[PDB]
RNA sequence: UAGCUCAUGUAAAGGUAACGCAGAGAACUGAAACAUCUAAGUACCUGCAGGAAGAGAAAGUAAAAACGAUUUCGUAAGUAG
RNA sequence: AGUAGGGCUGGACACGCGAAAUCCAGUUUGAAUCCGGGAGGACCAUCUCCCAACCCUAAAUACUCCUUAGUGACCGAUAG
RNA sequence: GUUCGAGCCCGUUAAUGGGUGAGAGCGUGCCUUUUGUAGAAUGAACCGGCGAGUUACGUUAUGAUGCGAGGUUAAGUUGAAGAGACGGAGCCGUAGGGAAACCGAGUCUGAAUAGGGCGACUUAGUAUCAUGAUGUAGACCCGAAACCUAGUGACCUAUCC
RNA sequence: UAGCGGAGAAAUUCCAAACGAACUGGGAGAUAGCUGGUUCUCUCCGAAAUAGCUUUAGGGCUAGCGUCGAAAUGUAAGUGU
RNA sequence: GUUCGGCAGUCAGACUGCGAGUGCUAAGAUCCGUAGUCGAAAGGGAAACAGCCCAGACCAACAGCUAAGGUCCCAAAAUAU
RNA sequence: UCAAUGGUAGGAGAGCGUUCUUAACCGCAAUGAAGGUAUACCGUGAGGAGUGCUGGAGCGUUAAGAAGUGAGAAUGCCGGUAUGAGUAGCGCAAGAUAAGUGAGAAUCUUAUCCACCGUAAGACUAAGGUUUCCAGGGGAAGGCUCGUCCGCCCUGGGUUA
RNA sequence: AACUGUUUAUCAAAAACACAGCUCUCUGCUAAACCGCAAGGUGAUGUAUAGGGGGUGACGCCUGCCCGGUGCUGGAAGGU
RNA sequence: UAGCGAAAUUCCUUGUCGGGUAAGUUCCGACCCGCACGAAAGGCGUAAUGAUUUGGGCACUGUCUCAACGAGAGACUCGGUGAAAUUUUAGUACCUGUGAAGAUGCAGGUUACCCGCGACAGGACGGAAAGACCCCAUGGAGCUUUACUGUAGUUUGAUAU
RNA sequence: UACUACCCUUGACUUAUGGUUACUCUAACCCGCUGGCAUAAUCGGCCAGGGAGACAGUGUCUGACGGACAGUUUGACUGGGGCGGUCGCCUCCUAAAGAGUAACGGAGGCGCUCAAAGGUUGGCUCAGAUUGGUUGGAAAUCAAUCGUAGAGUGUAAAGGUAAAAGCCAGCUUGACUGCGAGAGCUACAACUCGAGCAGGUAGGAAACUAGGACUUAGUGAUCCGGUGGUACCGCAUGGAAG
C-alpha cells in the first residue's frame, strides 16, 4: 500500500510469456559421483537406488 | 487454508537465491519521445531493488 | 491570489569534497549549473557542467589566471 | 365426442431433525471510494428424494507405449491459469 | 435426426467474448450415418483414443431429531 | 493526609508494642484524551459476580532438539478415539543465468571471447517443537445510523364498500 | 386496500401510546481510517511528534528517531576537542 | 560505529530564548531554522508555575557539604561589615 | 573494588498467584479439610504461611504440563444496598353523631339527620370483561393509609326457553 | 382568501389544501388511461356534454408581445 | 401590453407629501425614483362571508399608578403512609491573584461557638437531552437533474408462428 | 470482314428467378362478434355462421426515447467551513555564508523551437558615447574617435560568458551504436553526470574534438491496443492462430 498511489510492483512492465512445454533433467553435482564408485551405468537407477 | 500466491505479483517480480530480486526499468513502455538520447541508451536494462524499502516482500510474494 | 503558489524545487549546490582527497577515477566534484570554479588536470567538466574527476589524486584549489581552479595532482 | 353417473385402487394428498438434488435467487461487504469483479449462485424461498442422495461405465484423459466407469481423501499446489 | 452442427443471445466450465476451447440452455437453420462420426483448448493435415445424441447401477461419502453403550486435562447453578 | 508529637487508654504472628490522637510542618482524588487537565473535559452511586488478544490452517523470524547433503513420510492402514509399526505417494535442501529457445560453474546482455549483470568465489540444511509476528477465519472486544430477503399487520388512522 | 407498498381535501400526513421509508426473523457477531474499554508482579534499556508520497491532511506507506539478537568489528568508521 | 535480522511506535507537539518570515516589526498568534525545557524528569527558587533558572531521584538514615536563590517575622540562615 | 539503577507509548528478560492436571512424589483431614473471620509475622514485589474463632467435607503439596488464567474504571452487565427522605404525593366531591361489632374501629354494620347527582352521578342494554355474582368463613399479600369490610383469599352454591 | 368544508392526532388552522367555476390538452371503444408477469379487472353495463391529465380557482374587467431555443405535433427532400 | 405599485414585491431609504396621531419608522391616502410589480406560476377589482393580520375609535375595565383584602387546595405542625431523578468520596465560606488562559478544595489574606429549622435561587460551567447550530467521516439515507451506468415501459426492423 | 465463329461493350425478351411493393383470397390465427350445445351458467369449452386476417399477438435479437424507478458519482487545501484561487516542472530571494527548507510568502515563467541557433574547422568582437558628412530622425546608412563588454548569448530568471557560450563563413549530420568503471542525489520510483573501451564514423593537414543547444523549464507510472523486426514459444503432431 502505497498510501492510495499505485505501488511499486503495481508499476512494473508485464515481462515475459512462459513457455507450457518448459521441461529440465533434475541436474546433480559430480560430487555424488565422489560418492559413488563406479555404479557402472550411471543412470536413473543408480541416481534414485 | 493455503496462503495464497498473488500470480500476478509473481508476474511483477523475479528473485534471486541468496541476493535480491531483478526489477525492469519504469518508464520503458509508453513515450520515448521525451525521454533522452541517454535514456534511451541505458533504460532498457534496469537495476535492482532497494534495501529500506520492499520489506513488504513479506510475504506476498511467497514462494514462486 | 498571490500568483506565487508558483513554486521552485531548490536542489544540492555545492561542494563534495574541496579538500585534497582521494577522490576516485570519474567522480563528482563541484556541481555547477554555472562555474565559479575552472577545471584542470584529471579533471572533466559535465554534460551537467559540473567538474568531474579522471584519475585519483589530492584534488586542492589554484589561482591560476586571476581565477579559482581545479584539477587533481596525483598521489 | 364433450359432458354426466356408478364402481374399484390411501394411490395421495399431509406431519417432517439433519444431509442431498433441482429450480428460483439477493444484498451487505471487500476491492481503502466505486460502475468490472468479489461476497456467492451464498442468505432466503419453493419443489423433489432416500438412508444417504446424486454418482457412473470413455462419443474419457493424455502424448508416449498411456491408461482404462465412478466416488472420497492426500498430493500435485495457489501448480497451470 | 431437428441430432451433431451453423447464426445470434446467454450461462457454466479457472475461463470476466477472449485466440478462445469443451459442455448446457433459448431462438433459428440444418446434416452425415460404418468407406461412418467425434475429441485431442481457434483452426487445416498426420497420428492417439472413443463411439454420444436410449436407460438403470451397490460399495467406499454427508449429517443426526432419534435408540442405547458410553467418553471427558467439559461445566458447576450469572456456569452448564 | 503524612511526619513529629503533648496527653490519654490498652497490653501484642513478643514484638525498638498497639489503639488513639490535641497541636504543629508540608502536602490539587483516580481514569481516557491532550501540547498542557487538579478541574468548571469526560466517566465512575456503592458492593459482589461475570466480563474481553484466542485458537483452525499457512508463512516468516528466533531459539531448543534430532540427524545431517541427507532429512522427511502425508493421506491412509494397523491398533485401546492407545502407542508403536507399516505406508516414500509426495515435499524440502543439494548450482544458476537469462522472458524464452536454451546454455551451464558459468550464464545472460550485448558484433564482443570488451565491459556490465546475476552468479560456486559468495561455504548446510532438513524435520519437529516452542515463542513472536504474519495471513484467511466477526480474528482484541463494545458500538451505529444502514442493506436485502422472508413473514405479519386496516380494530390506531386514511380510503372504500 | 400491507412497505420497491398502501392510503391520502397533500404537511413529507398517517399506516396499532409510532414512520422521508413500518414491525418481526435470517443474512449477519453487516460494517465502522471514528468513541470507549481493557485486569499478576519485577528488572534493564529507552522515543517521536519530522522529510517524501498519497481522493491525503484527526489516516496510512517508507525514511529519521527505540529495542533485542547475530556477524565482524569499513580495522576503525562513530563522538568530542 | 557499520552490516544483517526481528520487533516497534512516532506524523499534531508546545514553550523559552536566538536568528528569520507573515501580521498593527498586535499577541500565551502563525510558520521556519536553531539550542534547551516539558511532554516523558521529581526537589529548590521565584506567593501558587509543565515550559524560566538551578539541579537529574535504587533505598534506608535523627549525617555533613553545597547549586541558584536567600539571611527583620511568618519562614532557616547577616537588625552582617 | 569501580561504574550504573527518573522514566510514558516502545522493546528485551525474569518471576509470582489461580484452576485443571489419573500421572508421581505424598501427605493432611473430624483431635477438624476447604472456605470465612481477627491477627501487633515474613517475603524487594506479586505473595506466603503461624495462631484465635466459624465451619463440618475435600484440600494441600512439590515438580512439570495444559489453560475460558490473573479485575475498577466501558452509561459495562446482573443482583443487592443507599441517597434524596420521613420530603413530594396519598390520584378532581362533605358527611355527621349515637349505638353495635370486635381485640383492635374513622374509614365495618345499623339508626338518625345532612349532603350531592338527578337528559344522571338513574334503568336497561350492545361490544367487552370472563364468574368478577351471592352465601358462609378468614385477613399471608392487595386495597395508595387503617381495617373485623371488600371485585382480596378459602369453601359452597348461583344463569333454566 | 370568496364562503361552508378540509388541514399535520404526539406544535403550527392558515393567505395552505380543496371547491364549484374557467381554461387547455388526450381518448372514437375489446377505449384512452390504469393495475397486474400474464391472465383478469378498473375505467363504466361508460360512450367525446363521457373519461384522463395540466393550469387557475366564484362573480366583474382583462389576458399584450415574441416560434430564436426547448418540448410537443405534423411532414417528408436529403445527411445520419 | 393593460392594470397596480412602497405591494405578503422597494434593505435600496424611517423614499416623499398629506391625513390619524400633541406626541406617530408601524396605519391609511396619494404620489411611482418599479434593484426586483405584473398578466392564467392568473393581474386589477369585488358586497356578504373569516377563531384572519393590522391600524384607529367607542364601551367596559385591577392589566397598571400601586397595590390591598378575604375563600378553598397544597405548602407548613402532627399521626399514618410512603417514591423518583441524583452522584469520585468529601466535616464543601469570603476576597485578590494564579493556573487548559473564569476557584470550594490552590498561594496569600480575611472574618467563622456546634447542630438545626421555614422559605429563596447566584454558584456548584445543577440535572435531565454522547448538540438537534457548525464541522468532519472516501458515513448513510432521502430528493432533484439535459451527471454516468442501467432497468422496466414505450415505440422500429428482422425472423418462426 | 463470305464457311465454323472459341466472341466481346449498350438495349430487348424465353427461362432460373430473387429480395419486390401493392392487391386479393382464406385453411392458419384472432374476434372482452353473432346464435345454439350442455351449463341450469354472463367465465370457459364445443358447434354453426358473420367479421377481420396472414396482418395481429406471441418468441428471440435489434434500433428509439426513457428519473417511471434504482445503483453509484460528486476531490484536496483553507487561518472555522464555504467563495475565490491553487494543486505539475525550471529559475532568484525567503535560507539563516555546506546543504535543507518552511506560508493561501515575494518574483517570474515554462508546458518550446532549432537538420541548423547542433557538431566540427577557420576567422571576427560588442553595446553604447562623441565628431563630421545630401534626402536626415533620436537611431536609419557611412567614416573617424573613444569604448571589458555599460551588448549579445533562440526562447523568463539565475549563474556563467572575450582561449569566448557572443558574431560570420566552410565542412557538416556524433542530436553514433554497444556500453560503461566510477560517481553524485536520496523513502522508493526516479534524477544528475560520467573516466574509459569496443564497433565504425564525422569534421579537422594532423593533433584535437564530437553521445544536442552557454547549463537549467519545454513533461508524466503501470496496463491496454497499435507500428515494424524478431536465431523465441508455438499446447500429440506439423504448420497456422495467438
Amino acid at each position: 500500500f502505497e498510501g492510495g498511489q499505485t505501488e511499486l510492483f503495481r508499476r512494473m512492465p508485464k515481462r515475459g510469456f512462459l513457455n507450457v512445454n518448459r521441461k529440465e533433467y533434475a541436474i546433480v553435482n559430480l560430487e555424488t559421483l565422489n560418492r559413488l564408485e563406479d555404479g557402472a551405468t550411471v543412470s536413473a537407477e543408480t541416481l534414485v537406488a | 487454508p493455503k496462503q495464497k500466491t498473488h500470480r500476478a505479483s509473481a508476474k511483477r517480480f523475479k528473485r534471486t537465491g541468496n541476493g535480491g530480486l531483478k526489477r525492469f526499468r519504469a518508464y520503458t513502455s509508453h513515450r520515448f519521445h521525451g525521454k533522452s538520447v541517454k535514456q534511451r541508451r541505458q533504460l532498457r536494462k534496469a537495476s535492482m531493488v532497494s534495501k529500506g524499502d520492499f520489506k513488504r516482500i513479506r510475504r506476498m510474494v511467497a514462494t514462486m | 491570489s498571490t500568483s506565487n503558489g508558483r513554486d521552485s524545487q531548490a536542489k544540492r549546490l555545492g561542494a563534495k569534497a574541496s579538500d585534497g582527497e582521494l577522490v576516485s577515477g570519474g567522480s563528482i566534484l563541484f556541481r555547477q549549473r554555472g562555474t565559479h570554479i575552472h577545471p584542470g588536470t584529471n579533471v572533466g567538466r559535465g554534460g551537467d557542467d559540473t567538474l568531474f574527476a579522471k584519475i585519483e589524486g589530492t584534488v586542492k584549489f589554484e589561482m591560476k589566471r586571476g581565477k579559482k581552479h581545479v584539477s587533481v595532482y596525483p598521489v
